[PDB]
């Protein structure tokens, strides 16, 4: 499925996943379209900041919802 | 030269805090130099952190209130947003500041900080995930550090 990644700038970055993705592999596509860290990506859906170990399935996150993504210097 | 109105600024903060002293630190200059204050903060209560008394060194760039100050910790304190250095991890501090925040502002903030741990952001991972999956641990040694440096 689809799934979309908005930035502070209001880029969308669109990314093809599973429910099954954990966020880490999420964050790696994201590394691999944006050239990105992933320890330096804070990826937050509906408030809430997703866990690197946990999957899109468990935040119920579906197809084509957006997520937003923040950026930390690394060290954060 | 630049530097002036940042000067006046700090003198409007230390006349804030003079009216309106709060209870749990104190803040100010420690010499000529009005760029450079001691500040000095208890733990907060319903923490780790209760009763220890903290300092913490805050440097005013000439360009403030546009820029924010630097505040770091000088006394040792275990926790996953303050690192060996005393650099803290706080939204307004770097890329949230305002001009309209004032020092009091900020050490309430250091404070609300204490007492609720943002994991999700963390200096220290190693402390972050122990705050995450075993909080009386966490607990434990957060008051040991407090016990052994912070008095």
């Amino acid at each position: 499925m689809q799934i979309f990644v908005k930035t502070l700038t209001g880029k969308t970055i669109t990314l093809e996943v599973e429910p099954s993705d954990t966020i880490e592999n999420v964050k790696a596509k994201i590394q691999d379209k944006e050239g990105i860290p992933p320890d330096q990506q804070r990826l937050i859906f509906a408030g809430k900041q997703l866990e690197d170990g946990r999957t899109l399935s468990d935040y119920n996150i579906q197809k084509e919802s957006t997520l937003h993504l923040v950026l930390r210097l690394r060290g954060g | 030269p630049l530097g002036s109105m940042a000067l006046k600024r700090i003198h409007k903060e230390l006349n804030d805090l003079a009216r309106d002293p709060p209870a749990q630190s104190r803040a100010g200059p420690v010499g000529d130099d009005m760029f450079h204050w001691q500040a000095t903060i208890m733990g907060p209560n319903d923490s780790p952190y209760q009763g220890g008394v903290f300092f913490l060194t805050i440097h005013f760039p000439t360009d403030y209130p546009f820029k924010p100050p630097k505040v770091a910790f000088t006394t040792r304190i275990y926790h996953p947003n303050i690192n060996s250095n005393g650099s803290i991890k706080l939204d307004i501090l770097r890329s949230q500041w305002s001009p309209a925040l004032t020092i009091s502002k900020v050490l309430l903030s250091i404070s609300s900080l204490l007492s609720d741990p943002n994991p999700d952001d963390p200096l220290v991972p190693e402390i972050a995930r122990i705050y995450k999956t075993d909080r009386e641990k966490y607990n434990r040694i957060a008051r040991e550090w407090t016990q052994k440096y912070a008095m």
